[PDB]
């Protein structure tokens, strides 16, 4: 069932010719011959870059120019508990009516 | 073992096909000249594609024939018979006169209900 | 490279490597067991269910049969 | 607008009195400064338009596309100085020329204040454009191709120019401004039906509408590249800036002359996308999109709300630079391999990576990805026409998916997969060619930043 | 539960619907029932934002823990005892509602066999 | 750098369950004649491997030394 | 050619261990109460999630 | 190509039959027009309706990723029998068994869903009560009408 | 407010720097992937202060 | 500050006094402390030094004010010239009654959002009050159509009139 | 993955037949014909390529393998298809 | 069918190999099932009547379609594996580097010339390539698609560019 001697030997001579391209394909000590061209303070400047000159700007145009505008930034009101006293008006929420303070 | 049952999508295995055993003289014979289009074919197409000289695309009238089969070469083979008016009416004025009475139908029960006052558009300033 | 592939044979290990996954498979450990110690009620319940069968009638107000 | 027309038509001077080597230089180079000052056209205001003078008046449905027409003819210089090389001088001067004479009746076209002068700008578009698919087309179908386009125009056309003679005589005027104050309502009658159809059929049929459509997939493939940018980007609409003009004077007997034209149309678009699916030549792909596309645009113009116009406007714009792209596209591939067969050529982004992502962009914008101002006005049309009748819903989602399908289909057949085996020419993409896809695709997403300078009148 | 089996697989006229419940007057059987007592005021929920189906009996157990909640940032365990609190309070709550089911289930018992034996 | 494998010669299936299927089929009167080529698998590092219970339980034996420390820690931290 | 020592495998998966572990237990902390908890409950729908799991 | 070598009409005698299968690069035996019932095929031949999916992957096709050979006939539907589209391959369950399956499948889960929304599950509990006449301001009732009072006892 | 909204938009911000760079053309392509893991880790920290806030 | 607090109102504020109950230190005091000095205190700066140079140049910009001229009612009918003016005006009005509308529409998300999960019962007049205008745009502009003009909108107002007095007369 | 050699290929190639209790280890060479010197049929060539398959970690399709008679062929295939050039 | 019954067989008892290792899973189950298998094939080697050898064949067959498993084993790089084809978008025909700048070419001196050699070597040779298939080739075409090895010293095997050249299979 095997090759026949004509395929045997086509596909020897096809062999040497493939292995002959492969071998070229091998890249040479010099090439490629190009033209002409520790942590903390990488990570540093990382930080200053990426981080403070972003928030700086961030912040700059949140506060003068955003925030200038009518609802633009919105926040949900604080949650007022009985006792707390409000720092605008000094107020003191009164406590809330006594439990009956049954435990188990 | 219940027998395999083909479908259109689902094409049967040769390895189950009677036609694929019990083979003849004749069979054989015509296996053989199936061969030779095709080897006759892969021959005139690799004298081009290994020419070094070649540079560009290597024409293929199979390709050319498959494109123009499906385009100009349609209408000169039409012919208006029972089949072929049926089926133009039926997916040609069928779908457009079916959508007509749905969207007629129904605008004209959301018209008659604005008129009553009986539709809901409380908020309904954009359009 | 630091490590180099055999032929049939069960690979080269590193100490670090396996030192590194005994300790996260018993610090998983460590913590089912922590929690379930301090934690039980959350597996097996927090409150007692009542039987309702058991509560009596004035409890729920059946008035007797008769009236 | 003599600022537009006087230098537009010095382009002829200046292109026949070049040297003979800076033809395309000179013509490219000031068609661009034509199109950088067309900008002051955006001098809108929110009540009034911009009214020169008695022959001309630009708002914010001829502005965008007055700055659209200015800005394709540099585009359409450099895609076809390639081709056009062999061409002898005189010859190629002529080309430039009806190009240029396009220009000048469309920019008067979609200015003019009178109907009847933006029926003879409307008309005289089609010499040049005859002229440039049937002289300067590759194939033996070119020449069926302009008879397909001169006379299903012209069919409509001529009941067109009799309905307008007739409204002036009735009238007595054709100024749109007048036309504005003095119109009145349509009443139900035989006579009213023809004069709706006659009004409507021929921009219809330029649009095109389903049914009528079949001069484009011939004209818009048999046409040079040059004729594809223009007939796909500009001339598609004339056909909805006619609608979007005379349907002020058509009311309110559009409410029921309207519904065989949108049905044509919620229809028609998914066939025209189905079709694209199943189509075997890349440029005839791209013609059928076009047939989609502008069935949202026809729904809009005649469903009469202020969403629709606005999407109606957007999506004209938005289609114009997309559509142009994706010829311009399929081009640079047919002019490496010399056929329009999509499947010849595969597994291109293997050879050509820059390219490819100009595929990828044009294949988003087509098949509306948000933000962008594709998605701005289909979703528009989209709104306005579920509140026209929720059922519609159904279609348009129906579309949306299938235009998606061949939208990537385009660009996995072509850019992805192997690459042909026995194809080798494929040259790497010239600097021309990278930029004129990013002419095309940069303005594109630039105007998602600023989109109310494309949403027309009623924005 | 149980409760299903006999609704479903068994007699459904002497078994509280849950959607109708109650179908007998409050006070039937019940010589004077006191009224539930609710300690928050409609003011302190609102103004500590507690989400509507949090408005319930025991709300001002959960006021105090969300209260020692912020109060106790960051230690993430403190307020145990003041969940506790709240928790057991819904307890409480859930086993009065469980009795409500009981009551009627009861009731529902009774109004067949005055039924039954009148019928008789 | 060639790449010494090693020697053919020790592969036996004698002593892995290799040797029992040969033993089912030699009843039958058959032979298994890529038994060798299978034995690696059943041999060296690669024999003995954890059943599913042991594998849940890996790390079991040091994290429960540590939670014992650990509550006799918490333990006395509360009595003193 | 088994080889699992590489820094880049090994504390990448080291930060999801961890967080496998511990980041339910944090979150569930750290969450504000939104609805009411039902925590009451016969023991057989209580410990029907772990008995199905064992099965 | 030459006016020769494109499709034509549908072939009516034998001598045309011969042409159009030698023009298609086939064997006159294996050729075979569609129905010339008026539809627009002409002499294209009728090839078998199977994906390129079918197709031997092993042998060296010049076409791999569409297992085409260059110059073989394309089938009318290549382009929805491409790899990336429609499969006929064979399956290992029969088609009309598979298709009572899964739809049995799905009619029973969904015939299920419906007994299971007539028979809800519950627990045995009465409905959870509220303050302040069920919290009718909270819920945006209206503050200028007194509500239907709504009390609830304890137990 | 000023820290929770500035902290919670340089997130978003921060993510999108790999790409101006990489569409601009200011970038040393000798370790991207080190560069967008490394902008990934620094938004996540920056991520959790607008969080603590809303846990506080 | 910027802006009119009548047009876009805001409840006072009452933001609750520290009451720390832990021993911990609080991470949110202390990284606000460094968000003053890292971020607002030199963005404050680059600002006060924007500000010096706006004042060495200041000038002015004005709000158009539009005179009022006859409406479309006091058109005689094809009178071009007066319905241009009347046309143009009604374009304007439509305009900002536009932006009436938003205003009303931002101040209820303003106070869904301020007023957390008892918004149902606190924005029951900023609802109220969107509802009405919206009542009334509704009334002046809806379905009039793409070609919408003073015009048609005349008709729409004399058929609801129209209406409005038959309705009376069944009383 | 670690490149593969010639040498490297053929040593594995021999391995796996030496496993093979039908091959008298000490008569088998690269060269030896699997039917006219080894004596097997072609039942057991389909073992032999099915186990190069395994070990290997690549089909080989039956039309190529049934022309694999020798176990220079099987060397020879193998480094064809993963580029073995030494 | 242009497989020999040989061919049919001998294909049949690969896939059911493949197929029962699927199921079994377990080396050692494998194998001892695969062993009684091959008892079953051995059990019929001899039969001589081709029509009754083709009967047990068609059987065989049917079992195995019956007995098949529904999600058998694929080598990942197999048609149908989970690696088929994953490094064609890495493949890059030769012919393109005949199109890189010139400032591009410099950086690899050594590999161009290497290459221009091998160019002159395809068209020094094209011709003889042609010549020898023309006269080897019968009136009519060839019948079947197997192609000559060189027969002389200096002649290459007809039709070799693109085999020798062809991208390798791990090219990036
Ligand atoms: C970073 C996060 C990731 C976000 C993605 C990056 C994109 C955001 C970066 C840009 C931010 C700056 C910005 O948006 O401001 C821009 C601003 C939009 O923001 P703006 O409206 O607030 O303007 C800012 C200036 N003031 C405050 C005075 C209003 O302007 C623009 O958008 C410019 C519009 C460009 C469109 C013009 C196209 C050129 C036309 C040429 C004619 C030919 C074209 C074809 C004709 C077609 C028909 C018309
Ligand atoms: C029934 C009740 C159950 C619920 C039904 C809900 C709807 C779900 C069904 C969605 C439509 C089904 C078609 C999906 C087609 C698809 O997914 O593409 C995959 C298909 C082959 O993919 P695959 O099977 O993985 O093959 C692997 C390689 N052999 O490759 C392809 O052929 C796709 C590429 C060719 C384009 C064909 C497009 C077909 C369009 C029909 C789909 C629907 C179109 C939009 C209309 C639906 C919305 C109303
Ligand atoms: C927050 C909780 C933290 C809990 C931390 C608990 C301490 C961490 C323990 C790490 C274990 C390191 O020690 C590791 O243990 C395993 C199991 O015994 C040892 O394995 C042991 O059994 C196997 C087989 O039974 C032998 O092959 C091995 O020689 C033997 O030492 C490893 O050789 C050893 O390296
Ligand atoms: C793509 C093509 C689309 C085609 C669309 C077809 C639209 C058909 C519109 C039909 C309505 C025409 O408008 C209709 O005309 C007739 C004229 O005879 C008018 O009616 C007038 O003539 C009819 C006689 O037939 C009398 O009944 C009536 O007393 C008289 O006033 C109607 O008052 C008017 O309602
Ligand atoms: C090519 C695709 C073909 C698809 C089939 C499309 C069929 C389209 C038929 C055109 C419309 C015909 O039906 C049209 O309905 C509208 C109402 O909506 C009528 O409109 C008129 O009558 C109505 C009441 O009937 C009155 O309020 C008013 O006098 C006027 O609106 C038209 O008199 C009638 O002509
Ligand atoms: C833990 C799982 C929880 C969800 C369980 C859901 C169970 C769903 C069961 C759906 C069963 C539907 O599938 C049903 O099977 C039988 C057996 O093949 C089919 O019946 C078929 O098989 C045999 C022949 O091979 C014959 O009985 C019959 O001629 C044929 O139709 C039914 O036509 C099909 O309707
Ligand atoms: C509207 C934008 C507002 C913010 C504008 C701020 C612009 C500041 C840009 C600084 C440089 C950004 O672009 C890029 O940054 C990274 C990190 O420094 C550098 O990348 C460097 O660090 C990373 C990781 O630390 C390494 O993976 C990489 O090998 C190294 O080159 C690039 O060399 C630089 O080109
Ligand atoms: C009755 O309480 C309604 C609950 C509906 C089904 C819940 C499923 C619980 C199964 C209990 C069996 C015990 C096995 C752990």
């Amino acid at each position: 069932s095997g090759y026949t001697p004509e395929e045997k030997l086509r596909l020897q001579q096809l062999r040497e010719l493939r292995r002959r391209w492969l071998k070229d394909q091998e890249l040479s000590p010099r090439e490629p011959v190009l033209p002409p061209q520790y942590k903390t303070y990488r990570h540093s400047i990382f930080a200053f870059t990426h981080v403070l000159i972003p928030v700086w700007i961030i912040h700059y145009y949140l506060k003068y120019h955003v925030t200038t505008k009518p609802y633009t930034i919105v926040e949900k009101k604080p949650r007022i508990f009985p006792g707390d006293t409000i720092l605008e008006t000094g107020e003191v929420i009164p406590p809330m009516k006594e439990f009956p303070d049954q435990h188990h | 073992f219940p027998k395999y049952e083909a479908s259109r999508l689902s094409s049967l295995p040769t390895t189950l096909d009677p036609a694929e055993y019990d083979i003849s003289s004749e069979t054989r014979k015509a296996q053989a000249e199936r061969l030779a289009i095709r080897s006759r074919l892969k021959r005139e197409y690799q004298l081009q594609y290994y020419d070094p000289s070649r540079r560009g695309v290597i024409e293929d009238p199979a390709l050319v024939r498959w494109t123009y089969a499906r385009s100009a070469n349609i209408y000169p083979n039409f012919r208006p018979n029972t089949k072929t008016s049926l089926l133009g009416a039926l997916f040609g004025i069928g779908p457009l006169v079916f959508w007509y009475y749905v969207f007629k139908t129904d605008r004209d029960r959301k018209e008659k209900l604005i008129q009553e006052g009986k539709l809901d558009r409380t908020f309904n300033i954009s359009y | 490279a630091h490590i180099e592939p055999r032929y049939r044979q069960f690979p080269q290990l590193t100490r670090s490597q396996v030192i590194q996954a005994e300790f996260f498979s018993a610090t998983m450990w460590f913590w089912i067991l922590w929690r379930f110690w301090h934690d039980s009620d959350a597996v097996l319940g927090h409150f007692p269910y009542p039987d309702p069968s058991q509560w009596t009638d004035e409890e729920l107000g059946i008035p007797p049969d008769d009236e | 607008m003599l600022k537009y027309i006087i230098p537009t038509i010095m382009l002829m001077p200046l292109t026949w009195l070049s040297k003979n080597n800076m033809i395309w230089v000179n013509s490219t180079a000031h068609s661009l400064l034509i199109s950088f000052t067309s900008l002051l056209l955006m001098n809108q205001f929110g009540d009034n338009s911009l009214n020169f003078s008695l022959l001309f008046f630009s708002d914010s449905l001829s502005t965008p596309l007055l700055i659209l027409t200015m800005w394709l003819l540099p585009l359409m210089l450099m895609a076809s100085q390639h081709h056009l090389s062999k061409e002898n001088l005189t010859r190629k001067k002529l080309f430039i020329t009806m190009l240029i004479s396009l220009q000048l009746f469309l920019i008067m076209t979609f200015t003019a204040m009178e109907l009847i002068l933006f029926y003879i700008l409307f008309e005289a578009t089609l010499v040049p454009t005859l002229i440039i698919i049937t002289r300067w087309g590759n194939q033996t179908e070119r020449l069926n191709a302009g008879l397909y386009f001169l006379f299903y125009t012209l069919a409509g056309s001529l009941p067109l120019l009799v309905a307008l003679i007739y409204i002036q005589n009735t009238v007595g005027s054709l100024n749109f401004l007048m036309l504005q104050y003095w119109v009145q309502p349509v009443h139900n009658s035989w006579s009213n039906v023809f004069m709706w159809l006659a009004c409507m059929m021929a921009f219809m049929v330029k649009m095109p509408l389903y049914g009528l459509h079949l001069w484009l997939p011939k004209a818009h493939v048999e046409a040079p590249i040059a004729g594809s940018m223009v007939l796909a980007a500009v001339l598609l609409k004339l056909g909805g800036y006619g609608m979007l003009r005379i349907t002020l004077i058509l009311n309110p007997m559009t409410d029921f002359m309207a519904y065989p034209f949108i049905m044509l149309s919620l229809w028609g678009m998914i066939m025209t996308s189905s079709i694209c699916l199943r189509q075997t030549d890349l440029k005839s792909l791209i013609a059928y999109s076009s047939v989609s596309h502008m069935a949202l645009v026809i729904v809009a113009i005649l469903i009469q709300t202020p969403w629709s116009y606005m999407g109606a406007t957007a999506l004209m714009i938005a289609h114009g630079l997309t559509s142009s792209m994706l010829f311009c596209l399929a081009n640079s591939n047919y002019e490496r391999i010399h056929s329009r067969t999509m499947i010849l050529a595969r597994g291109l982004q293997t050879l050509l990576p820059l390219m490819a992502t100009w595929w990828l962009l044009a294949s988003l914008t087509n098949l509306a990805l948000p933000p962008t101002i594709n998605l701005i006005g289909e979703l528009f049309v989209v709104m306005s026409t579920f509140s026209w009748s929720n059922i519609t819903i159904i279609l348009m989602g129906v579309n949306m998916v299938i235009t998606a399908l061949y939208s990537l289909y385009m660009l996995i057949m072509t850019q992805r997969g192997k690459y042909t085996y026995h194809i080798n020419n494929i040259s790497p993409s010239f600097t021309r060619e990278n930029a004129l896809m990013s002419l095309h695709i940069l303005p594109l997403l630039l105007l998602t930043l600023n989109p109310k300078i494309i949403l027309g009148p009623l924005y | 539960g149980a409760h299903l089996a006999r609704r479903y697989l068994g007699d459904a006229s002497v078994e509280p619907d849950p959607l109708r419940m109650p179908t007998f007057p409050p006070d039937y059987g019940f010589p004077e029932r006191k009224e539930r007592e609710m300690v928050a005021t409609q003011q302190e929920m609102n103004d500590a934002q507690l989400v509507l189906q949090q408005r319930d009996y025991c709300a001002h157990y959960l006021i105090r823990f969300l209260k020692c909640k912020r109060d106790s940032f960051p230690n993430f365990l403190a307020c145990k005892h003041e969940r506790h609190d709240w928790d057991y309070c819904e307890h409480l709550d859930y086993v009065k509602r469980m009795k409500e089911f009981e009551r009627e289930r009861r009731l529902l018992q009774r109004k067949k066999r005055r039924e039954q034996r009148e019928a008789d | 750098s060639k790449m010494e494998l090693p020697d053919y010669k020790q592969w036996k299936i004698e002593g892995t369950p290799l040797e029992t299927v040969q033993e089912k089929l030699a009843a039958r009167g058959l032979r298994d004649p890529w038994g060798r080529n299978e034995a690696w698998r059943y041999m060296g590092g690669f024999a003995n491997n954890v059943s599913f219970v042991g594998a849940l339980l890996k790390g079991f034996k040091w994290g429960f030394a540590a939670f014992v420390v650990a509550i006799g820690a918490e333990y006395y931290l509360e009595s003193q | 050619n088994i080889n699992e020592n590489n820094p880049l495998l090994i504390n990448s998966i080291k930060r999801l261990l961890i967080g496998s572990l511990f980041a339910g237990y944090i979150i569930s902390n750290n969450i504000p109460p939104t609805t009411i908890p039902q925590m009451t409950m016969p023991y057989y729908l209580k410990t029907t999630a772990l008995i199905v799991t064992i099965l | 190509i030459t006016k020769d070598m494109l499709p034509g009409p549908y072939p009516k005698t034998p001598e045309e039959r011969a042409a159009a299968a030698k023009k298609y690069n086939m064997r006159v035996e294996d050729y075979e027009p569609y129905p010339d019932d008026g539809t627009g095929y002409g002499d294209y031949p009728k090839l078998p309706d199977r994906s390129q999916q079918e197709r031997d992957p092993w042998y060296d096709w010049d076409h791999p990723d569409l297992r085409l050979n260059w110059g073989e006939p394309m089938h009318w539907d290549l382009d929805m029998y491409i790899r990336n589209r429609v499969d006929t391959s064979p399956t290992p369950v029969n088609w009309n068994l598979m298709c009572k399956h899964l739809f049995g499948f799905v009619a029973f889960m969904l015939f299920m869903f419906w007994v299971g929304e007539t028979y809800p599950a519950y627990q045995p509990v009465g409905p959870k009560q509220y303050p302040y006449n069920n919290l009718y301001l909270e819920r945006g009732g209206d503050p200028n009408k007194e509500p239907e009072p709504v009390v609830h006892y304890e137990i | 407010m000023n820290m929770f909204s500035s902290l919670s938009l340089v997130t978003l911000l921060l993510l999108t720097m790999p790409i101006m760079m990489m569409s601009f053309n200011t970038y040393k392509p000798s370790n991207y992937p080190l560069y967008v893991k490394t902008a990934i880790s620094y938004a996540f920290i920056t991520s959790m202060i607008p969080t603590m806030m809303f846990i506080h | 500050d910027s802006w009119d607090k009548d047009v876009y109102p805001e409840p006072p504020r009452r933001t609750p006094a520290p009451s720390p109950q832990t021993s911990l230190p609080n991470p949110i005091t202390y990284l606000t402390k460094a968000f003053d000095l890292l971020v607002d205190r030199p963005v404050t700066l680059v600002r006060e030094f924007i500000e010096r140079q706006h004042a060495k140049n200041k000038y002015y910009y004005y709000h158009r004010e539009f005179r009022r001229v006859p409406d479309i009612t006091e058109c005689q009918e094809k009178d071009v010239l007066c319905m241009f003016e009347a046309e143009m005006q009604w374009r304007r009005d439509y305009k900002v009654d536009q932006e009436i509308v938003n205003i009303i529409q931002e101040r209820l998300k303003a106070c869904q959002q301020r007023e957390g999960e008892s918004h149902r019962q606190n924005c029951a007049k900023e609802l109220e009050q969107f509802t009405q205008v919206v009542k009334a745009y509704q009334d002046r502009y809806h379905d009039l159509g793409a070609h919408y003009s003073a015009r048609k909108c005349l008709a729409k107002q004399k058929q609801r009139m129209l209406a409005e007095r038959k309705a009376a007369k069944e009383a | 993955a670690p490149p593969l050699t010639l040498e490297g290929i053929k040593d594995r190639v021999l391995y796996v037949l030496k496993l093979y209790d039908k091959i008298d280890p000490e008569k088998l060479s690269v060269n030896s014909h699997f039917m006219k010197d080894l004596g097997l049929d072609s039942l057991d060539q389909v073992e032999i390529i099915m186990a190069m398959e395994d070990e290997f970690g690549f089909e080989i399709p039956d039309i190529d393998a049934e022309k694999l008679m020798c176990p220079q062929e099987i060397v020879d295939y193998i480094a064809d298809k993963k580029d073995v050039y030494e | 069918a242009y497989l020999t019954h040989q061919q049919k067989v001998l294909r049949l008892y690969k896939r059911a190999l493949r197929h029962l290792e699927s199921w079994c899973i377990h080396r050692d189950k494998y194998r001892y099932f695969a062993c009684l298998l091959r008892a079953r094939f051995d059990e019929h080697k001899n039969e001589k009547d081709m029509v009754k050898a083709t009967q047990l064949l068609r059987e065989a067959e049917e079992e195995f379609w019956h007995g098949q498993h529904p999600q058998p084993y694929i080598f990942p790089e197999s048609p149908g594996g989970t690696s088929y084809e994953r490094y064609e978008c890495y493949k890059v025909p030769e012919w393109c580097l005949d199109d890189w700048h010139p400032s591009e070419k410099a950086m690899y001196p050594d590999y161009f010339a290497k290459r221009e050699q091998w160019k002159k070597l395809r068209r020094e040779s094209w011709e003889r390539e042609v010549k020898q298939l023309q006269e080897e080739t019968p009136v009519g075409g060839p019948r079947t698609e197997a192609l000559p090895p060189a027969r002389k010293q200096g002649d290459l095997p007809p039709l070799w560019w693109h085999i020798v050249t062809r991208p390798r299979e791990r090219p990036m």
